[PDB]
């Protein structure tokens, strides 16, 4: 069969109608799951909306196209989904309105390709870098909101500003100026010392492990001090003079050295313990292995495997040894750590958290890491943007009096392409039982005056970046509220939004066999 | 239920539809097929609303306020039936997501304030200035009379358009006072203007009436009844006991008659006329007394009659006083229109006229009749009232505009209202280009570039596509136009939205 | 296919509400007994819910969930499966008015199902009395109720007695502020797991802790008593375990050794091994291989408790044990919530309307969105007590308006009796339930009771 | 389940009135098999044009006109009631509650109400019959019904009711305000701002003579004659022929000076106004502008008795006997432009004080001339509730009556031991339809004002006497608000005789649907 005319049409607006029913209510972290029921009779509960076009059949030669757009954005940014199929479905809606007004199709793929250049250009101008980091906090707001479902959320106000200081100098040029954020970084640990709200923030590195025989200083050589990071052990080897011979030597290159840290993972016996008090030098008994690999990058030394290395006995003195200012031991209560600061270059730093029981902490701690999910992945690009909805509510005023600079029967296109981008708080309040009339409207008025000093480079009660909060009901900034995207996540997700409606509005003849 | 109200909203689509393109002079006209079999068209919507008798209540509601449109104002009849559907079709997508219907209603009031007060900004008040008694009618009769077949005869139309509204009161002016008789025939800048009134020639039949036609004084003098002997169509029949009685029976009418025929000598009135077929018996005496008479005359021609000498009707011709009679300055017939019409001249206490036109086709004769009862509604509308204001499309993209500004400064659900208010207000140039058959896609959207830097009198010129000024162009509109439609559009939205049953008993 | 609009929202309440409508009558020791069309020739003429709900097939994919509910609710307790799945159900009915003619977002009901739980459960905790869980005499009334009436009453005094050492071995009482609230960290699944031998004695049958074998000595000639036995799993030990066989070469290589050779080990006992032992076997407790029922055994016990053990069943034939399997189980799952609190409950839906009586005043103070829904759940926390009038033959309209105006003057534990049918004391008459099913009942059915609301189309895919 | 779809069939007609209440209220068109449309916002003239079907309809309907015949206001508080109490009595039908004791439990119910209605009652009406006292009661009675003409029309209706009533004070043994002193005349043409008071009847009809109004002359004498005009013959047959042209002479001759002898004895007894409720022969009325007599024709008959109780005249059954004992005064008429036409109007200056008033309507809108007209009716009751049975007393309005009484239903609730307290608990609950209407209709979020409402009556004060504002109602706002506001700054109140008759009838009203098991009917 063959078909063509109006009634293509109007089936293009049918078919993105039900998928954009499908993520109307999963649109951002206040929506809520489906499941998805095939023919065998099975089921799945999951609250993404990314998963669920995965698996959704439709048959519809625009609704496949939505399919291969669902899996662009998930293979690269893997977030902003649900964003991109609201947005593709609106503009087909207003499209086909316009075929009762005689216009043309390519005028309004035109007049989106134009619209699309210049609106790049208008986001460019407000987007900013991390600020307000004196006298007022940004990323303290976006691990109090994450951690609002756990015990640690009461507390998160007095953690918060140990994690952030924390994290703001771990930032390192990398490779020609980086400044890319590590994945896993800051090791956690855990104290029954005084209460929860005790914790001290340590800046620097932070071993727990004890001393073993007390007979040996806490504290020693304050000036400069260097650690010897040996993956082999000092005590006597076993099989599974001779044996007792080996380990000799090998403390004599450590005293010979000058290294008063050394850290063992199997242990170190007693005979090699006696040498290390006449030279008050530290050790450790029984260190970990995950720990001990991420000293050599923060002390800069590099662990050794073994010391039979080729016909050599030896611990390669003042090469594997690294800078550091003081190694001080403070008294703690429960399990006792160590404290390392002022090594050669470092950056990072040890949260340990000291709480009532471990019960709590362990709950606390896998969710520190959770809350930091979200703040190394916006920090990670240091262009941001602020969202929930200071992107689309911005652009559609700005829109209305761009769309006259261009015109030539391309300024109802732009007025049609400005006014689809409401559909994006609309929907979202729609979950958190909200009116959407009210804050959509109430929304365009404190944008409107924001813009009419900004070019003026004047104002006094006008300010920008004008978000939506939904948890508290209330419309705040974004910047304080602890919501931010970065820009490469809006700029992918727009552009690729009128990627797949261009292709939808071309089609008209559907020929199936 | 919530279905009834989006119903009555497309009820209203399909007679607003059929009103779309008779919005202009340029625009479509409506074919209307009455019972009667009448066929009638004309471009004025008043008649054409009037004649749908539409079953749908709510579509009686815009028959109501047409008739206070064209009795209160009488131009843009159109044009209010228009804009108060208009509102009612962008407000369909609104109910559909849960806006209550008062919500949307009441913020078509809100803006109606601000819409008053805009239009008192609007409004200047000019007489004597920059113009004078004689230009000020010469230039606003041109612009009526533009893109029409009349534009090149226009010089010769003009100075008899002066002259009609300066033979009434300027006070009191009524565009019925003036009448247009279609004459078949004849080059159509030979037409002139006169004061009388004229008949339409239904005699075919030859054979008598020998009579100059060039009067001095006529005496006129009206009679309520007919007074004849011989007709054509009833007949009287005779039997009686005598062969030589059967002449007399029919001769009852003579006497009294008999004595009218001379008191009308006696009087000396010079025209007879009656609402009654007249037979020969009265154009019999009137030759040698030269007194004019005209049989079969319409009634609404004698009432012009009797406002022109300010006599009276009267029934008989014996108790008649000698205050009925009249007499004019002039009474000459000619052949204008290739035919004798009659016509009176001269009366200075004529409350009426007559405006002659001819043309080789009566269809060509309605459309320059429809043409030249605008002109005369600008006219009437500006003695009476001092305010003019821009028309054409200029004070309506001026008042859309204003409104989207105070839309920013009113939070809450209003906002968006006003501004689709505002929107909806496009319609009326959109219209009006597409009758016209201009682009209106690319004037709506080049009109708004000039139009946002401060001057509110830009306009759209009708004849040559182009953005412009209508105080060039002397286009000119009434401030009642803006005040009354505003008001009555607002009122007839909010009527028909808030509908939730339609109810509609049968026996 | 799909379905939108407010459709959806009926169809998700009718779906789990026409599934716990049926089995109203399955609640009560007056549970009337159902009878299910089968195409085969059998029927099911049991009266139990997880039976039941098990052969129902189903549609809509919400009383699928409500099936997936009443699997972990019977695996925690023995009995109260049908009572989750009836609360679930009656709030989503008195709820429908309100999401769908009172046009109520469903976030809101969400939002404040979420705080009637934390309020649900401080009423049931007042109501509650304390009860001595060191009693060993008062342990065996309250696993009695789950005794009598049963194949298992005339060993009734020695199931008693069986079921409370049971218990006493798997428990274990520990508690600190430093290392936090273990909650005696019992399971009832792998570590409470029964063996059944057939013969002996039931009275003689005693819980040893460890993990038993039927497999003997490997050698004619050896040592049957090691005063510190080493048990290892795969140093000189002093025995040799090995999960697979053993060849008899080896026999004579570790014979000289001091050791014995242990073979056909399952996998499964191996990691209960490393409770009592450590192996990944010093101050092991009785290393007597003597044989008991002509069947040769061994004594991995020792002088601690570990928590994990292999409980010896014996009786008259495998056939009475058999039945002693469900009934043990079912009966420990009543003695296990005794340890978890010390407090009781009582039964017969007394506290199924203290909670009711206390929402409805609590809930007149906070005047807000929230307060609507609160009245909902008011209500069908009082459904629970009445279905059992409904199968009492009592007046379901005089009984239920004359019991809540007794909460108000006299105490909370005042419920209705099956037997008679007139409102009584469940106190001072013997009845009692404990209060961990009336907290998993409540917090079971509100959380899914959430989940049915969330969804509100059916997509139609693989 | 007959009784359950009985409810359904008024939920059908339930929803109509929903959108009738309040200031959403639109008027209906209704057109009648003899081609004649009759439009009104009232909800009880509306059930007269509609043809009920079911009986079960008819119940509510019977129970409205009982609002609308004696106290003439809260119609629609009585058919919107009424159908709340079937809808929560659903509930306990399904649940097993039979029908018995929730009809006694309506019973208890309506006597605690009734009982609290003395202590509700804000202020005290004084019966002043002041201009500006008047505006409080016919304020609320224009609201709801037609927006913005509540305040133009406050003016109007107050005025005329002051000039029919005398000065008294204290004194109800004798009744004065009767239901047929105010009536309400429409014009073509005008506004509302141009609209005024007349004291008496207004005739729009032509004087159809050369005289166009009287002198001003103190106590113009009035007679009303209904025997028309024509020489005295005999009653039975008496037509007049002509057999010859000789008898012509004096038939016609004979008229003549027997009419003209009648009017000299009726002109010289000083009447200068003959009321001739029959047809006028075409040589009366030559007589009558020589004489200065002005012309009045009043067919109607029940135009007739209002103008007896204002000059006092007395229609005669003959012609010819000015009896001036039966005669009546007026102080001044006058024929004035009213509305664009020039009418004979009818009003007083100081004596002889009329009974009866008329309100002019100007308007160039027709759907809302008669929307004015039946308004008015409404608000020609609320005067006559004024009176001896509790007219003094009233309750505020707003929604803020239906809110209040259900924290004094549910107190009760409790103490009442037994199965009433099912009943007593769900009649308090069906208040609550009421301010949810306002509030759904003018567009309001239900997750807002709703729960404002509940907060403003039941709030914690540290102490026995109430304080803080119990008045706050149902606010339709309009232009924008945070919560509600205080009703008594726009003094907006109900009357007790309204509120108080409302709920006797709304109580009977779904008594005898819930009694009502069974309908057995046949065909026409």
């Amino acid at each position: 069969e063959k078909i063509s005319g109006d009634d293509i049409r109007n089936q293009n607006v049918l078919a993105t109608m039900a998928v954009a029913n499908v993520v109307k209510s999963s649109l951002g972290p206040v929506g809520l799951d489906k499941m998805l029921v095939d023919d065998i009779g099975d089921f799945t509960v999951t609250n993404d909306g990314a998963t669920i076009l995965s698996l959704l059949d439709v048959q519809h030669p625009a609704g496949k196209i939505l399919v291969e757009l669902a899996q662009q954005q998930d293979r690269e940014i893997g977030d902003g989904t649900t964003s991109v199929v609201i947005i593709a479905s609106e503009l087909l809606k207003r499209a086909n309105e316009l075929v009762k007004n005689k216009i043309h199709p390519t005028t309004i793929i035109t007049g989106f390709r134009v619209a699309l250049r210049e609106a790049i250009r208008f986001i460019n101008e407000v987007l900013s870098t991390s600020v307000d980091t004196l006298g007022k906090e940004t990323l303290i707001n976006i691990a109090k909101t994450s951690m609002s479902s756990k015990i640690i959320g009461a507390d998160s106000d007095f953690f918060s500003n140990m994690v952030v200081d924390a994290l703001l100098a771990v930032k390192t040029q990398n490779s020609k100026g980086e400044i890319k954020y590590p994945v896993k970084a800051v090791n956690v640990l855990k104290a029954h010392g005084k209460s929860a709200t005790e914790s001290l923030l340590v800046p620097g590195y932070a071993l727990n492990c004890t001393v073993a025989s007390q007979a040996m200083p806490k504290r020693i050589a304050g000036g400069n001090v260097k650690i010897a990071c040996l993956d082999l052990n000092l005590q006597k080897a076993r099989m599974a003079k001779r044996e007792a011979g080996i380990v000799l030597e090998r403390v004599k290159k450590i005293i010979d050295a000058g290294a008063q840290v050394v850290l063992t993972t199997k242990g170190i016996d007693d005979l090699c313990l006696k040498e290390f008090v006449e030279a008050k030098i530290m050790g450790v008994r029984r260190c970990k292995k995950e720990d001990l690999r991420r000293i050599a990058r923060a002390t800069g030394a590099t662990l050794v495997s073994s010391m039979s290395n080729l016909e050599g006995e030896e611990t390669f003195e003042s090469s594997y040894l690294g800078l550091c200012d003081e190694v001080v031991q403070a008294k703690f209560s429960d399990d006792e750590c160590i404290l390392i600061k002022g090594t050669s270059k470092h950056s990072s730093s040890s949260i340990i958290l000291r709480g009532a029981n471990d019960y709590s902490l362990d709950e606390m701690e896998r969710s520190l890491h959770d809350s930091l999910s979200v703040v190394k992945r916006t920090l990670e690009s240091g262009n941001v943007v602020p969202g929930g909805g200071c992107v689309e509510a911005a652009l559609n005023i700005y829109l209305d009096n761009f769309a006259t600079t261009v015109g030539s029967r391309e300024q109802l296109a732009i007025a049609e392409f400005a006014a689809a981008l409401l559909i994006i708080p609309k929907t979202l309040a729609v979950n958190a039982a909200k009116d959407s009339s009210e804050l959509v409207a109430k929304l365009r008025s404190y944008h409107a005056a924001s813009q009419m000093a900004k070019p003026e480079d004047v104002k006094r009660r006008s300010y920008r970046n004008y978000g939506l909060d939904l948890i508290r009901g209330k419309i705040v900034d974004e910047i304080h509220a602890g919501v931010l995207e970065p820009t490469i996540s809006k700029v992918k997700s727009l552009k690729s939004a009128l990627e797949a409606c261009v292709a939808i509005l071309r089609i008209d003849t559907m020929i199936t066999v | 239920g919530k279905g009834q109200i989006i119903s009555n909203i497309n009820a209203c689509v399909a007679v607003q539809e059929a009103l779309k393109p008779t919005l202009g002079p340029l625009g479509s006209d409506i074919l209307i097929v009455t019972s009667n079999q009448k066929t009638t068209i004309s471009n004025d919507g008043a008649t054409i609303l009037k004649l749908l008798d539409v079953v749908h209540p709510a579509a009686k509601t815009l028959v109501d306020i047409s008739r206070a449109q064209d009795a209160e104002v009488g131009d843009g009849t159109t044009s209010v039936t228009i804009l108060a559907g208009e509102l009612m079709k962008e407000a369909k997508p609104f109910l559909e997501e849960g806006i209550s219907s008062h919500l949307i209603m009441k913020g078509y009031r809100k803006a109606v304030s601000l819409a008053v007060e805009k239009i008192n900004e609007l409004a200047v008040d000019i007489t004597s200035e920059k113009s004078s008694g004689r230009e000020l009618l010469e230039r606003c009769a041109r612009t009526a009379m533009s893109s029409k077949l009349i534009h090149n005869n226009a010089d010769f139309f003009v100075k008899m358009c002066v002259d009609a509204v300066l033979s009434l009161d300027r006070n009191d002016l009524d565009d019925k006072l003036i009448g247009i008789k279609k004459i078949p025939g004849g080059a159509m800048e030979e037409s002139l203007f006169i004061n009388g009134v004229a008949f339409k020639k239904t005699f075919s039949y030859a054979g008598f009436e020998q009579q100059p036609k060039k009067f001095n004084n006529p005496k006129i003098l009206s009679l309520n009844v007919e007074l004849e002997l011989k007709a054509e169509k009833d007949n009287a029949e005779v039997r009686v006991e005598h062969v030589e009685d059967y002449q007399a029976i029919v001769d009852a009418e003579w006497q009294l008659i008999f004595e009218k025929l001379r008191q009308v000598e006696e009087t000396g009135a010079n025209i007879v006329l009656s609402k009654l077929p007249i037979g020969d018996l009265a154009t019999q005496f009137f030759a040698d007394r030269n007194i004019f008479c005209a049989g079969r005359v319409s009634a609404d021609d004698m009432n012009r009659v009797i406002q022109a000498v300010g006599g009276s009707i009267q029934s008989t011709t014996s108790d008649i006083k000698p205050e009925h009679l009249g007499t004019c300055a002039l009474f000459e017939e000619m052949q204008i229109g290739s035919e004798r019409y009659n016509l009176f001249q001269g009366c200075p206490q004529a409350k009426t006229c007559t405006l002659l036109l001819r043309g080789g086709a009566e269809q060509v004769i309605a459309e320059v009749e429809r043409s030249l009862h605008d002109a005369i509604m600008i006219v009437k509308r500006a003695l009476q009232n001092k305010l003019i204001v821009a028309g054409g499309g200029a004070t309506e993209m001026e008042v859309s505009k204003c409104l989207r500004d105070y839309s920013k400064t009113i939070a809450g659900k209003q906002q968006m209202i006003i501004n689709a208010f505002a929107k909806a207000l496009e319609v009326i140039p959109r219209q009006l280009c597409e009758n016209a058959g201009f682009d209106a896609i690319e004037i709506l959207n080049k009109l708004r570039l000039a139009h946002s830097k401060g001057e509110k009198w830009y306009g759209v010129v009708f004849e040559t596509e182009n953005i412009g000024d209508n105080f060039a162009k002397f286009v000119w509109e009434p401030a009642l136009v803006k005040i009354n439609a505003l008001n009555s559009a607002t009122e007839a939205t909010n009527l028909i939205l808030s509908v939730d049953e339609t109810i509609t008993n049968k026996g | 296919e799909r379905t939108t609009g407010r459709q959806a929202q009926i169809s998700n309440i009718t779906a789990a509400k026409a599934v716990a409508d049926v089995i109203r009558t399955c609640l009560g020791p007056k549970a009337m007994l159902k009878m299910l069309l089968d195409p085969m020739g059998g029927l099911v003429l049991t009266n139990d819910g997880h039976a039941i709900l098990r052969e129902i097939d189903v549609a809509h994919p919400a009383a699928k969930s409500m099936l997936e509910l009443s699997r972990t609710q019977d695996e925690e307790v023995g009995d109260g499966t049908t009572t989750v799945i009836i609360l679930a159900g009656e709030i989503l009915a008195q709820c429908a008015p309100y999401l769908i003619e009172k046009n109520i977002h469903p976030v809101i009901i969400i939002q404040a199902l979420k705080k009637a739980l934390t309020d649900a459960l401080e009423v049931i905790k007042q109501v509650s009395k304390p009860v001595d869980v060191e009693n060993d005499a008062a342990m065996k009334k309250l696993i009695q109720a789950s005794i009598g009436t049963k194949y298992v009453i005339h060993w009734s005094e020695k199931m008693c007695e069986l079921a409370l050492d049971a218990v006493k071995t798997v428990r274990k009482d520990l508690g600190q502020t430093v290392e936090g609230e273990p909650n005696f960290e019992i399971d009832i699944k792998r570590y409470v797991r029964v063996e059944k031998i057939p013969g002996g004695d039931v009275l003689d049958s005693r819980v040893l802790k460890g993990v038993l074998l039927n497999k003997d000595v490997v050698h004619p000639k050896m040592s049957r008593h090691i005063e510190n036995p080493r048990v290892v799993l795969l140093v000189r030990p002093t025995l040799v375990i090995t999960e697979k066989g053993v060849s008899d070469l080896a026999q004579h290589y570790l014979l000289k050794g001091g050791c014995s050779v242990l073979r056909r080990v399952k996998k499964s006992d191996n990691n209960r091994i490393a409770r009592v032992t450590g192996a990944t076997g010093t101050n092991c407790g009785l290393f007597k291989v003597e044989m008991i029922g002509d069947e040769y055994f061994s004594f991995l016990d020792n002088c601690k408790e570990p928590k994990a053990c292999t409980i010896m069943l014996r009786g008259g034939s495998k056939d009475i044990l058999n039945e002693i399997d469900r009934n043990l189980q079912d009966a420990m799952a009543v003695a296990r919530n005794v340890m978890l609190s010390p407090s009781l409950s009582p039964g017969g839906g007394a506290t199924e309307m203290a909670v009711s009586v206390k929402l409805a005043e609590k809930a007149k103070q906070l005047e807000g969105i929230q307060q609507w829904p609160y009245q909902a759940v008011a209500d069908a926390m009082e459904c629970i007590p009445r279905t059992l009038i409904q199968n009492a033959g009592g007046d379901p309209i005089r009984l239920l308006s004359q019991l809540r105006a007794k909460h108000a003057q006299g105490n909370f534990t005042t419920g209705i009796d099956g037997d008679k049918g007139k409102i009584v004391d469940m106190v001072s008459y013997g009845i009692w339930e404990p209060e961990v099913i009336k907290q998993q009942s409540v917090k079971t059915a509100i959380e899914s009771a959430c989940l049915l609301l969330r969804v509100d189309d059916i997509v139609s895919g693989v | 389940g007959q009784i359950i779809k009985s409810i359904a069939a008024i939920r059908e007609l339930h929803q109509m009135c929903l959108t009738s209440m309040g200031p959403c209220g639109r008027n209906k068109i209704i057109v009648n098999h003899l081609g004649k449309i009759i439009i009104t916002n009232d909800a009880a003239t509306m059930l007269r044009e509609l043809d009920i079907v079911h009986p079960a309809v008819k119940v509510l309907v019977m129970a409205t006109e009982q609002q609308k015949i004696d106290m003439g206001d809260g119609t629609n508080l009585v058919m919107i009631l009424a159908g709340e109490l079937l809808n929560v009595s659903e509930k306990l039908i399904s649940m097993g509650l039979s029908a018995v004791e929730i009809i006694q439990g309506y019973n208890m119910a309506r006597k605690f109400t009734l009982k609290e209605l003395d202590e509700m009652v804000v202020g005290e009406i004084t019966d002043k019959n002041d201009k500006n006292e008047l505006l409080k009661m016919i304020k609320p009675v224009i609201s709801s019904k037609k927006y913005g003409s509540e305040d133009i029309l406050s003016e109007l209706v107050s005025e005329a009711v002051s000039h029919v009533l005398p000065v008294a004070q204290q004194a109800g043994e004798i009744p004065y305000f009767n239901v047929d002193s105010i009536r309400v005349v429409k014009i073509m043409g005008g506004s509302l701002s141009n609209s005024t008071v007349i004291k008496g009847m207004v005739f729009n009809r032509e004087p159809e003579g050369h005289v166009k109004s009287l002198s001003e002359d103190k106590k113009h004498k009035v007679a009303v004659f209904t025997c028309p005009l024509d020489i005295a013959n005999t009653e039975t047959k008496g037509t007049v022929l002509l057999h010859n042209a000789q008898e012509m002479l004096d038939f016609s001759k004979g008229e003549e000076k027997q009419i003209d002898a009648m009017m000299k004895e009726i002109a010289d007894m000083g009447v200068e106004c003959i009321v001739a409720g029959a047809g006028v022969g075409e040589l009366a009325l030559h007589y009558l502008n020589r004489y200065g007599i002005l012309v009045l024709k009043v067919p109607s008959k029940f135009e007739l008795r209002r103008l007896c109780r204002v000059c006092g005249a007395t229609p005669l059954p003959r012609l010819g006997a000015p009896t001036p004992e039966e005669l009546g005064l007026v102080e001044t008429v006058k024929t004035m432009e009213i509305g664009g036409d020039r009418v004979t109007v009818f009003k007083q200056e100081q004596g002889e004080i009329s009974r009866t008033s008329t309100i002019i309507l100007r308007g160039a809108t027709q759907n809302n001339l008669d929307d004015i007209e039946r308004a008015i009716d409404d608000g020609v009751a609320a005067v006559k509730g004024l009176m001896k049975p509790s007219g003094g007393k009233l309750l505020p309005g707003a929604g803020a009556t239906e809110i209040e009484l259900i924290s004094r239903i549910t107190k009760y609730g409790e103490r009442t031991p037994g199965l009433l307290q099912l009943a007593i608990k769900q009649f308090a609950v069906a208040f609550e339809v009421v301010p949810r209407t306002l509030a759904e209709t003018a567009g309001l979020d239900v997750n807002e004002v709703l729960p404002n409402l509940y907060a403003a009556h039941n709030v914690t004060e540290p102490g026995a006497v109430k304080t803080d504002h119990l008045y706050k109602g149902v606010d339709i706002d309009g232009e924008s608000d945070e919560g509600v506001k205080d009703i008594r700054e726009e003094n907006i109140y109900d009357m007790l005789a309204t509120k108080k008759f409302a709920i006797n009838v709304a109580t009977e009203a779904a008594t005898t649907v819930l009694s009502i098991d069974q309908i057995i009917m046949a065909k026409k």
